[PDB]
């Protein structure tokens, strides 16, 4: 239940667990968090719920208006399983 | 044929139900008129009884007009119909013994010792002879529906209309009501009209299927030629599949414009 | 703004004319038919038990309380003119002019008028009136004709019990609690020796306020949505429409008989 | 018959019957008029009945 | 028997204590609890439209119909008395002491009190109150608590509208054709009207007539059989119980502070 | 339409056993029930549930006299309704 996120090598490394109760230090400080991020890698996660997946969709719209794109690697099984259930369109970050 | 609905069309003030449909049922046979929920399956049997008049069309009662005898003449045809309803259509201010003998006290002229011999044996056809002095509010969902079947055979009708039978019940009493239609069709010789939507049990006793789709008549086959029909709308009313002509998913309403903003 | 503002008024102007259209057509096709006296003879006693006998637990036990507050509040206001002689004057005159057929009409429409709507509306939910229509028996003569006649002759029979519980209810404060028994109390009660005032006009207002209550009680129960919410909606609207029919017509019935 | 046109003709008769009966029952109140001059009337109110005997 | 005679009367006494015992236990948990102030702030405004605003139409149109009959009948009894200037001590004094919170409470139980019972009964048949227990919230503090405070602050507010329109309704029928002026009618009305005598004491009896009406409308809506006949049986049950709780408490509230 | 003739120890019904033509047969059954040892019906059209209850009442009053009755010439439409209403063999002797 800890948000141990860091940004040193322009890659947001998310640690802990994304739930619907601990989102305050990552939602308020989101304007100056992503400015030139082109790759997001996360490894220390266990399960992502619907409220935790809603934060990852909002970071794509903040990066698409900057000019560059972003690719994501290190996907778990629980991330892409709920993505096919919720029927995400082609206008968001894909399964690449 | 008993009723001949040639070009009947029912249309309300807001939403229409029927537009140039055709129904055909012969005597001594069981015809199931199947259809999904939402459409007017209850109002289809109201046009035969004459409770409401259609806008354009007529019902030919084997050589007799239905909606053109609303002056002291529809009651002489209504005595041999005995429409059975989905819920409990019997009265609650009396016992179940007076509900079966209720058409016998105003239409037929039978004495009091003779009335006890023609009503008590009617409950043995449905299996409710011991439950004769019980209140209708004390009965269950499947037990109260069988009490209306003895009331339907109280005047020896010719066209029984079952408005949504054996729906929302346990399979114990669901196997009872399907057997009582076949016992009253061959031993008595009446015509039964079923407008239920339960597919895997009404096809074993009926002889004509009429599947309604896109508020029109799309199927008129028998109980055996219905499964071999290469139609996307007829086969979707069969054994459970999700996708088909009707969509279970709502159409595109700009999902990208309201998700992220 | 001449066409958009009048578009919504057309939807509430035609349906209001069709509201009174089915109300007068239902009552017309209930008494102009064939007259039977022996067929509805057990049916009239059955409907009289629900309307008239079960409504005795509200009018009788509360009619003493209305007669009691007319003696307590009618005593301190007349301490300087007549505290014993005119004690029984304002009790018998008010209960026989405007408190008789009006106050008891709110108690009649609350028990025998509100439940009469829910009784007819319950038959249309489980399809009981439609099954009776499928036979050769008239459905407007088995649930409407014995039920309308059981409410017309019930409210004048219930008004006299409300009057007798109000005059005797005001007698507990007359003959007791520092009062006289029959010298100055009952001597000032027979001042209305005429049979026209307070006897015919009290009975005239009790019949008029009985037809206007049972008409709306049988109209909302016959015209309702066959569901669980349509019966409870017509039960609430019956008490509101009956309260304005016994208070709005009270000023009409008084202006020609008391002026 | 139909069920949408036969209902509007019944409500125009019952509402007119409940309105014409209200106007005839509310008569609670070639008229030749005279004039006269007084000096001290007193506490006379309007619509007072004049009587001969 | 004598041994079997108590089998039908003694069993009703056990269920009577269980009926009144559950009404006091439901109101104790609905009021004493967590002080939800910011959460219940939009809930009080939502439950004020169907209780205060939707029930405001019936009391306004009956306020002019309660003064035009009282002011017209009060003119004939004061004939041949030379007391036409004392009309303010009859149309405004009886609407504040006898009438007022009694007649308006009978209309509150028909419009707002009857609809409050059917609202919880329709949500109990659909098991909406049982679904609040699965969302880890208190069902007695979310659907019962904003409905009790919205009815206890509306009926004292609707009592003043019933008095002020009824006072103006008595002045409408007063100077209409009688020929009296506007100086004699408002002269005797100012007498015997001061603090803690008639204006405050009408507000004292109004809030007591608001708790006992809304207690029955919330108890029978919470204690009902979830079916099609249990909602309609509890809808007409609150009208009879409120008619005996308002008129039954009239004899108690008259003995204290006469006037 | 219902009519019957009186034959010595033989009863025969000619007509239709409906639910409205059983008026003169029910009122004149007390003085004629004691002369039946066999039932032979030939000219019948249809026997419904209202006419079947009259035939059940003509068996119990004949058993109290001392002798029993037989049933021959019964059409197949009458015996089909006996199995539907679950009628026993003592009230309707069949073969």
């Amino acid at each position: 239940e800890s948000l141990s996120w860091m940004q040193t090598g322009d890659t947001l490394a998310l640690s802990g667990e994304l739930d619907q109760d601990v989102l305050l230090p990552l939602w308020e400080m989101r304007e100056e968090a992503v400015k030139g991020i082109t790759c997001i890698d996360l490894s220390r996660v266990s399960r992502v719920d619907t409220g935790g997946l809603a934060l990852l969709l909002h970071l794509i719209d903040l990066a698409k208006k900057q000019g560059n794109n972003v690719t994501l690697q290190g996907v778990n099984d629980k991330v892409y399983t709920l993505a096919k259930l919720y029927n995400l369109p082609a206008d968001v970050l894909p399964r690449h | 044929n008993l009723v001949d609905m040639r070009d009947v069309s029912f249309t309300r003030g807001n939403r229409c139900i029927f537009d140039n449909i055709s129904l055909t049922v012969p005597r001594g046979k069981i015809t199931a008129i199947m259809g999904p929920s939402g459409i007017g399956k209850t109002t289809l049997l109201r046009l035969i009884g004459g409770q409401i008049a259609p806008d354009h069309g007529e019902i030919l009662f084997d050589g007799e007009n239905i909606p053109a005898m609303s002056r002291s003449r529809l009651y002489t045809v209504r005595k041999r119909m005995s429409m059975l309803f989905q819920s409990g259509a019997l009265f609650t201010d009396m016992n179940v013994f007076d509900n079966v003998a209720y058409p016998l006290r105003e239409h037929t002229q039978l004495p009091a010792p003779l009335l006890h011999s023609t009503v008590m044996m009617k409950l043995e056809a449905v299996g409710l002879r011991g439950a004769a002095k019980l209140m209708p509010s004390e009965l269950s969902g499947g037990m109260a529906r069988r009490a209306a079947l003895a009331r339907a055979i109280a005047l020896e009708p010719d066209l029984i209309m079952f408005d949504e039978p054996f729906v929302g019940q346990d399979p114990i009493t669901m196997g009872v009501l399907v057997k009582l239609i076949s016992e009253l069709n061959s031993a008595l010789g009446v015509t039964c009209v079923v407008v239920s939507h339960d597919v895997p049990e009404v096809l074993s006793i009926a002889d004509h299927a009429w599947i309604l789709a896109d508020k029109k008549i799309v199927a008129h086959g028998s109980a055996q030629a219905l499964q071999a029909n290469p139609d996307p709308r007829v086969r979707q009313f069969l054994d459970g599949i999700a996708d088909g002509p009707v969509p279970f998913r709502y159409p595109a309403g700009d999902y990208h414009a309201d998700l992220l903003p | 703004m001449l066409l958009n503002a009048l578009a919504s008024l057309g939807h509430k102007g035609i349906k209001t004319l069709r509201t009174f259209g089915r109300a007068g057509l239902m009552l017309f096709n209930a008494l102009v038919g064939k007259p039977e006296f022996r067929k509805h003879a057990p049916l009239l006693v059955r409907q009289l038990y629900n309307v008239g006998v079960l409504s005795m637990l509200i009018i009788v036990v509360s009619g003493v309380f209305i007669g009691m507050v007319l003696g307590l509040q009618g005593y301190l206001v007349l301490t300087t003119y007549s505290a014993e002689t005119s004690l029984g004057m304002l009790v018998a005159l008010s209960l026989l002019r405007e408190l008789g057929p009006v106050v008891a009409a709110l108690l009649f429409a609350g028990r025998a008028g509100s439940a009469l709507t829910a009784e007819i509306g319950l038959m249309r939910a489980t399809e009981q009136l439609s099954s009776m229509e499928m036979m050769a028996v008239d459905p407007l003569r088995r649930v409407i004709s014995p039920r309308f006649w059981a409410g017309v002759i019930s409210l004048p029979l219930l008004t006299v019990i409300f009057v007798a519980v109000g005059i005797w209810g005001g007698s507990l404060v007359g003959v007791s609690w520092k009062g006289i028994d029959s010298g100055f109390f009952w001597s000032a009660m027979q001042n209305a020796v005429d049979w026209r005032m307070d006897l015919v006009n009290c009975l005239i207002k009790s019949v008029v306020f009985a037809i206007t209550v049972t008409w709306i009680s049988l109209f909302n129960g016959y015209d309702a949505i066959p569901t669980s919410a349509g019966i409870s909606r017509a039960t609430t609207r019956t008490v509101v429409h009956s309260s304005l029919a016994v208070l709005g017509l009270d000023f009409v019935l008084t202006a020609l008989m008391f002026g | 018959m139909q069920t949408k046109k036969n209902e509007i003709w019944v409500g125009i008769f019952l509402l007119a019957a409940l309105l014409a009966a209200l106007f005839v029952c509310l008569k609670a109140a070639p008229t030749y008029t005279l004039y006269a001059t007084f000096d001290n009337i007193g506490g006379l109110k309007a619509r007072s009945p004049v009587s001969i005997g």
